[PDB]
């Protein structure tokens, strides 16, 4: 599916996030014996946090990834299965060592409060189907579904959870994540997968070169988008003047040569100005003194919109007769 | 204080991100209004450009006035045939653009009211400690 | 003549006010001029068509038009008399039009659609070819071919001397 | 006229404001509008900016601009008939497309390049044709109309059009201002205000 470098750690716990509405999936705790010191340093580990009040607000999921203990914890979601299980944890056998000792007796504390930790434990394992498992999830789970590309979403919000797991990892405190955090997270990729991958590529259009002379100036997608826009309405407002005959069809070229003497002109004003500036930097400043120019400008000798004159520009881009990169001819045509 | 520095900072950041939230839903509206403006742009191109396979049969099955070859047909008439066949199927907004589209609408609304709740509670901190 | 332009804006302009079209209507405004009389067409009536047929001041009015000659002319003057300059505009859009209407009669004057005579300068039409019925036609077209038509049958009842003071153009 | 710079500040007041205005603008009468202008610059409090008012000025704003190109469009069609009007009042001459074909004759093709295959078959063929009509019809008839009514009529179109972009492109400058700059901090609202308050220091 994804670049599968992440393994069933990230897999499982994304799959976990993705079924939940503002719930905080709290300490994935990762272990690989019914008395095994590991699983009681990580059941003491959550302590703290609900004997505390600022993680917990009674709605947070605690689990385990990959004994007779360990289906007591994870088979048990009633109240009276957790008391059970918490009876038959505490009769099992004899307090072998003091390294379990010392979570055991803490542990042993409130009734209450260890039948609602079992009460939202589930224990899982996972297998080979994860990959699956998650693209099936995000297929049927996610409202306003974006199947034509989700691979790459996967990537993103999958390097996303390696970035928390692993944060949360290396420094000492359990792996605490919550769902409207990665609701927020997986919403800006899939906004930012959706705006520019394919909705920015229908209305452009493979790269054209304006656009690539745009891209050339690294300039944010909001003047993209504008540029964009302002070519197609300036496209479809030569159409309707010349279905109905508003200007002659040659005008085009007596408004595309004054456009040649302003960009020279601007040129020349900022290219010798300050000759000491990165090529992009002073694109930017090119493009953005442009198009704060050639507005004035008459079409037909009539008054023209501000779209008309960005989209001839960007229009005239397109064709490689003028540029905003100092350096475009070499790179591009 | 440095309370204020930092609360400042995010209310910055927050003001700018919706700032480009509503630049973003102002271009969206405007190319959810340009998918059937450009399509009936394009209905009426392919319109006005439909005789141009007709005109290339003619010119094909006919003998022209012109005795030397002239390559008039081959730098005029199949541009805009082959601008006919384009634009039939570039006619139509697809479905999945379309979705795509009503998608980031409704994105960024939520985002516009997350960003405004936002706006609304970081308003009432600076209100409250000044 | 008027290949694929070498701009953009220019381009879309090409694709619209396009030659392959434009040939096509002087072709069946020379079959209505051709049919009413049998006789061979000035060539000075075929610039004449698209002063009407490319522009809308004009061109929605002939959609409502049913009559001939001055009925047409009392639509812009007396029948709603809020309007005017546009068959006074006729002559000057000869002068804009001109560079359209003569490589349009290149295109017709190709593929036997539009036959010049001799040195004499006459234009007749191929009654061999069908053109397309009003059923196969697009919306934009069936208003052209109609617009054509009626330009074309106009023009049959109009002499030399009449063209300068009915539809004002002199050449 | 006042509407427009009335109405364009009200809009961005629900920005920048402490006002929601439920009823509709472009319905509201304009009385109410001015009321909502002086409760901004009297009082500045209760920052409370909401996405049912931004999401409302998108579409106003892409609405007033919408009907900006509509009226470019109407004021196009006034200017370019304006020009026909003057062209009469200065006057008709001969066209002369039989010398203009001769024109062509002596300018370059580039695409039928070989001189002796338009020439000998279309260009010279339509000129001599059209010189029968330099010869038939020279006698000056003389061309009428009255449109001196048509001066009168597009005087009053242009000078309602162009009444119409002195405000609406006022609407425009109002609601996008500075699209680097749209912030929604305390220090931009407080900024706004002195806007405001120049606007309505010419009340009477």
């Amino acid at each position: 599916s994804s670049w599968l470098g992440y393994k069933i750690q990230e897999y499982r716990l994304t799959q976990r996030l993705l079924e939940a509405n503002n719930s905080s999936c709290i300490g994935f705790e990762i272990l690989d014996s019914n008395h095994s010191k590991d699983l009681w340093k990580t059941l003491s580990n959550w302590m703290d946090l609900i004997d505390s009040g600022e993680i917990d607000v009674d709605n947070t999921i605690f689990l385990l990834f990959t004994s007779e203990v360990l289906q007591l914890l994870s088979t048990s979601q009633a109240t009276e299965e957790a008391s059970k299980a918490f009876d038959e944890i505490l009769k099992i056998v004899s307090h072998p060592s003091p390294s379990i000792a010392n979570y055991l007796n803490n542990f042993s504390k409130s009734k209450t409060d260890a039948c609602r930790l079992i009460s939202k434990f589930t224990y899982i394992y996972g297998s080979g189907s994860a990959p699956h498992d998650l693209r099936e999830s995000y297929k049927l789970h996610r409202l306003g579904a974006l199947e034509e590309h989700l691979d790459e979403i996967m990537y993103e919000i999958l390097g996303w959870v390696s970035d928390v797991l692993t944060l949360a990892a290396e420094k000492r405190q359990p792996t605490i994540v919550r769902a409207k955090d990665f609701g927020a997270r997986l919403g800006e990729i899939e906004s930012k997968y959706r705006q520019k991958t394919i909705l920015n590529y229908f209305c452009n259009r493979d790269a054209p070169n304006y656009i690539k002379q745009l891209n050339l100036i690294n300039v944010d997608d909001s003047e993209l988008e504008e540029a964009a826009i302002a070519n197609l309405e300036t496209k479809d407002a030569v159409v309707e003047w010349t279905l109905n005959g508003d200007v002659q069809d040659y005008s085009y070229r007596y408004y595309q040569r004054e456009l040649r003497r302003c960009w020279g002109i601007q040129k020349q004003k900022i290219h010798l100005d300050f000759n000491g500036r990165p090529e992009t930097e002073v694109g930017q400043r090119l493009y953005i003194e442009c198009l704060n120019n050639v507005t004035r400008y008459y079409l037909e000798n009539k008054k023209v919109g501000d779209f008309f004159a960005h989209g001839t520009l960007h229009s005239m881009a397109d064709k490689l007769t003028i540029g905003w990169h100092p350096e475009f001819d070499k790179k591009l045509g | 204080s440095e309370q204020e520095a930092e609360i400042t900072k995010r209310s910055r950041d927050i003001s700018n991100n919706l700032a480009k939230v509503k630049s973003r839903l102002q271009n969206i509206n405007s190319m959810n209004r340009l998918a059937n403006t450009h399509s009936d742009a394009s209905r009426l191109k392919r319109e006005r450009l439909s005789l141009s396979k007709w005109l290339l049969t003619q010119n094909d099955i006919n003998s022209s006035l012109f005795s030397e070859p002239n390559e008039i047909r081959s730098l005029v008439l199949e541009p805009l045939a082959r601008a006919f066949s384009n634009l039939e199927a570039e006619l139509e907004v697809p479905i999945h653009v379309q979705g795509a589209l009503s998608r980031e609408k409704i994105y960024l609304e939520g985002e516009l009211t997350r960003l405004a709740s936002e706006m609304k509670d970081v308003n009432t901190q600076l209100k409250i400690l000044r | 003549q008027m290949l694929k332009p070498e701009n953009n804006l220019e381009k879309e302009a090409w694709e619209i006010n396009n030659p392959a079209m434009c040939s096509y209507m002087l072709w069946i405004a020379t079959l209505a001029y051709y049919q009413k009389q049998k006789e061979p067409i000035h060539p000075s009536r075929l610039f004449c068509l698209f002063p009407f047929i490319l522009y809308s001041d004009t061109r929605n009015v002939l959609l409502s038009s049913k009559g001939s000659l001055k009925s047409y002319l009392a639509k812009f003057s007396n029948s709603k008399a809020i309007s005017g300059d546009i068959p006074l505009s006729i002559h000057f859009r000869i002068d804009i039009q001109k560079n359209k209407t003569l490589d349009a009669l290149i295109v017709a004057f190709d593929s036997g659609l539009l036959v010049i005579d001799s040195d004499s300068g006459l234009i007749k039409p191929n009654v061999s070819i069908k053109p397309l019925p009003n059923s196969k036609l697009t919306d934009t077209i069936k208003e052209l071919v109609y617009c054509s038509t009626k330009i074309g049958r106009w023009l049959s009842e109009m002499t030399n001397q009449d063209l300068a003071r009915d539809l004002k153009v002199i050449f």
